[PDB]
């Protein structure tokens, strides 16, 4: 599609992905089985003032990705930007 | 001329050879089921080296290759390639980047570009040196191919500046050049005349503009051409105004990452056989001495690979994909079965990528080996808090110190200042218990025009009613006054805006660090949601942002009726379906709570799918969640099953079993006065705080007005497709973003919106 009317488009559905965001359930158990299955991601960043996404991350995977996580081998880091701020600057005390 | 390599293909035993004979045992490099076996970085030079090292034969570089040094080799992973695999084609070209005739001998640069099909994969830059005393000038050149410098014409002083070069030449004179961003996409050849001053300098290339679709179109070219000069005005000019794409940020301090002693081995000719480098000095004394050597030193590209296998190890954490370009600069030459130890650091980013900068010494502690390596970080997602705890003073730490957390902060507070007179970072800070706002003067009614152009909409009686927000503050008001019981940092229309910041602030600073890949994919819970897309794909400005998510809480602040009290007859729960019972599923909860709702006729409807069987936020009339917490109470006592039940035993019975219980649960749950108390069930316990049941179906009203003002806020020319495309992952689909047929029909399915549902109709419009 031309990038001017791809632009457009993507706008629009944007526009209301936004507008009705408070209009429909937050689908987030099924967001957490996008990013972790559909894409594999061994770090997930929380940006917050207290790990809440941080605790339902790590209560997703030791519920349902203990046996996947196994199967795959990878290591998966789930850090809070509150709590966790070190390894995320990478910045450790000696 | 470019010089053509012959077709060399990766084969399985070649790479177990060559992993092996290095020491590489990278999981990536065996051979399992169900996984394609990659093949190592360093086999890169392996494939070119038949071609790079046919650069230096031609009869114009004459010197003497007994008495030639390999100064340094680096492999550069082109953005988006895939690492090479097993079967893979790969043509080989290679160019002469640079000689140069050096006062102690002659510098010979060569670029190595590997294409596996069609499509090129990776650099292989190699420097090799002849020791000797040249002087054949005329012969010499540097067809150099410049970084790409990005320039932001903000002013028209740097219009004056440009249109006073004459090596800069528009197509079209006339360009508008205010606000753009302009790309030299420059290529620098330089024939040479002394060994300190030019004969012959030729820079040229394309200059492109952004467009606000974000694609570069050609609008002029660079032509300079020069004669007898000391340099390229071309490239000092951009170096001194413009940006490389990309920037080096070190970090505070450098990481000692690890401390391994590497072991070079007593013979070179497994390494030579596998790596079709049959140099003599390496494998034979005879030549070795002919060659004034201390021996048959170990390949350096053994050294430099005996190490690469190690920064794949430590830093990249026995991943190959996340090492894209790794350099090494082989200082001092390395003797067979010597203890080579490396001091592993890392040192800074470059966007998102890791720099890890090491050196290497032999057992004397002399510099042997040095270089560096640019490491992806683990694929990576973001995910952005909801709104939560909003403790007085969130961010401030942050905001002291970090100077990207004081711009963005400062942008807002004073937009916030400008349009509704008020500063977010005091309410944050000293958290006031009541804020007044003052309308007095041209400012002061410009505020008011601000606070009395927002209106929201809500059911009436089955009527459409766009009442008024601050219905009070009229053209005869003079100030408005925010009345909190303890903090207006509580209130929702602080709390959204303050939280939202932090976390853009939060993800600025981590962006001035450098620590955010240009791939992650991001997605916000709630609120949130909006700091995500102004911090990963910046559709909105500051100044946008915070102006939204205000008229967001105040359109959720009075989206329901309040008594005098400012109560409503709303609430939320966070039912956790493992207290109640292990065997109680989430489609049990889902047929419990459309039951009670279509019988008692309240509304309630689950609004956060937070975590699988063990927490559910359910909103609704404050009545409804006192008959379902009372409902969950009474079946984990009586431990009675609805899903076993409905098919093991009888069907549609339990729907009239339940049914029979939301009696008992609606008839005590009506009693209660308008401002109830709801109580602490088993799997119930009430969100304090919040009373407007939002993310129901209740709300559908209020989005009307809400999607005007996004339009108005959210600009089109801002919406960078490729930014989004792949990556956001709203909470209305859950699906990765993608701007498909698809997609546009499944969110037409959940959201009623006929500026979507004629896109559709009209899809095969837009593809053409």
């Amino acid at each position: 599609m031309k990038p001017e009317v791809e632009q457009e488009l993507a706008h629009i559905l944007l526009t209301e992905l936004l507008a009705y965001q408070f209009a429909s359930p937050v689908r987030w158990i099924e967001t957490q089985d996008v990013f972790l299955k559909d894409f594999n991601t061994e770090r997930v960043v929380e940006i917050g003032p207290s790990p809440t996404l941080a605790g339902m991350a790590q209560r997703t995977l030791k519920n349902k990705y203990e046996s996947y996580d196994a199967a795959l081998s990878l290591h998966r880091e789930i850090l809070c930007y509150s709590k966790d701020a070190k390894e995320i600057y990478y910045t450790p005390d000696p | 001329d470019v010089i053509k390599g012959k077709d060399f293909e990766i084969t399985a035993k070649e790479v177990y050879d060559f992993t092996h004979a290095v020491g590489n045992n990278c999981e990536d490099f065996v051979s399992r089921p169900d996984r394609t076996m990659l093949a190592p970085m360093d086999f890169a030079i392996v494939v070119g080296w038949r071609a790079i090292i046919k650069a230096i034969f031609p009869n114009t570089v004459d010197g003497d290759l007994l008495k030639l040094v390999h100064l340094s080799n680096g492999y550069k992973m082109i953005p988006g390639a895939k690492p090479l695999q097993v079967g893979d084609v790969v043509s080989t070209t290679a160019v002469i980047e640079s000689v140069v005739n050096q006062p102690t001998g002659k510098i010979v640069d060569v670029v190595g570009t590997l294409s596996r099909n069609g499509k090129p994969v990776m650099e292989v830059t190699s420097s090799f040196f002849y020791r000797g005393n040249y002087t054949d000038f005329e012969n010499t050149f540097q067809k150099t191919v410049e970084p790409v410098y990005q320039m932001h014409i903000k002013t028209s002083k740097d219009i004056a500046v440009l249109r006073s070069k004459e090596w800069f030449q528009l197509d079209d004179e006339d360009f508008d050049l205010l606000n753009k961003t302009l790309t030299f996409e420059t290529e620098t050849e330089v024939t040479f005349k002394n060994a300190n001053i030019f004969s012959s300098v030729k820079c040229f290339g394309p200059i492109k503009v952004e467009l606000p679709t974000k694609e570069t179109v050609e609008i002029g070219i660079v032509d300079y051409e020069a004669g007898a000069s000391h340099g390229n005005p071309v490239v000092d000019f951009l170096k001194r105004n413009g940006s490389t794409l990309e920037q080096k940020v070190n970090l505070e301090n450098p990481i000692p990452i690890a401390v391994l002693d590497s072991y070079t081995p007593s013979t070179n000719e497994p390494y030579a056989r596998v790596s079709g480098d049959l140099n003599p000095i390496h494998v034979s004394r005879h030549f070795a001495s002919y060659a004034n050597l201390p021996g048959t030193i170990t390949h350096g590209m053994f050294s430099s690979a005996s190490v690469r296998a190690l920064i794949e190890n430590w830093a990249a954490d026995s991943v190959s994909s996340r090492v894209r370009g790794y350099t090494c600069q082989f200082v001092d030459m390395v003797l067979p079965n010597t203890a080579l130890k490396t001091s592993i650091q890392h040192v800074g980013m470059i966007n998102g990528r890791k720099l890890i900068k090491f050196e290497t010494r032999n057992e004397d502690d002399v510099v042997v080996l040095t270089g560096e390596a640019e490491i992806e970080q683990p694929v990576t997602t973001f995910v952005f808090t909801g709104q939560g705890s909003q403790e007085q003073g969130m961010g401030m730490d942050l905001y002291k110190t970090s100077k990207a957390a004081q711009d963005v902060w400062n942008r807002a507070d004073n937009h916030f200042k400008d349009t509704y007179g008020f500063s977010i970072l005091d309410i944050v800070i000293n958290n006031p218990v009541n804020l007044t706002i003052h309308f007095g003067g041209e400012k002061g009614k410009r505020i008011r025009e601000n606070y009395s152009a927002m209106i929201f909409e809500t059911i009436v009686d089955g009527k459409l009613k766009t009442e008024k927000i601050f219905k009070e503050i009229n053209e005869h008001s003079t100030s408005y006054t925010f009345r909190s019981e303890k903090g207006l940092l509580s209130a929702t229309q602080f709390t959204q805006p303050a939280l939202t910041l932090m976390e853009k602030a939060a993800f600025e600073d981590l962006k001035s660090k450098g620590l955010i890949p240009a791939d992650a994919t991001f997605a916000g819970h709630s609120l949130g949601e909006y700091a995500a897309l102004a911090s990963l794909a910046d559709v909105m400005s500051i100044e946008s942002l915070v102006e939204v998510v205000f008229y967001r809480g105040m359109t959720m602040q009075v989206a329901v009726p309040r008594d005098e009290l400012g109560r409503s007859n709303y609430g939320m729960i966070a039912i956790n379906p493992g207290r109640v019972a292990a065997s109680f599923s989430q489609e049990a909860l889902q047929y419990v709570v459309e039951r009670v709702g279509k019988r008692t006729g309240w509304l309630v409807e689950i609004v956060n799918y937070n975590v699988e069987n063990q927490q559910y936020v359910a909103a609704g009339d404050l009545r409804a969640l006192d008959t379902v917490t009372n409902v969950l109470n009474f079946i984990k006592l009586q431990k009675i099953d609805i899903i076993e039940l409905q098919k093991s035993l009888s069907l549609e019975e339990v729907e009239g079993h339940l049914f029979e219980i939301i009696d008992e649960a609606s008839k005590k749950s009506a009693v209660k006065p308008r401002p109830l108390k709801l109580e602490r069930g088993f799997a119930c316990i009430p969100l304090v705080g919040i009373s407007v049941p939002f993310h129901s179906t209740y709300l559908m009203n209020g989005v009307k007005p809400f999607k005007s003002f996004l339009k108005k806020n959210i600009i089109k020319e801002n919406v960078k497709v490729a930014r989004l495309a792949g990556k956001y992952i709203p909470n209305l689909t859950a699906k990765p973003f993608q701007v498909t047929k698809e997609y546009f029909q499944d969110v037409y399915d959940l959201t009623g919106s006929e500026p979507i549902k004629e896109i559709i109709d009209n899809w095969e419009k837009y593809e053409q």
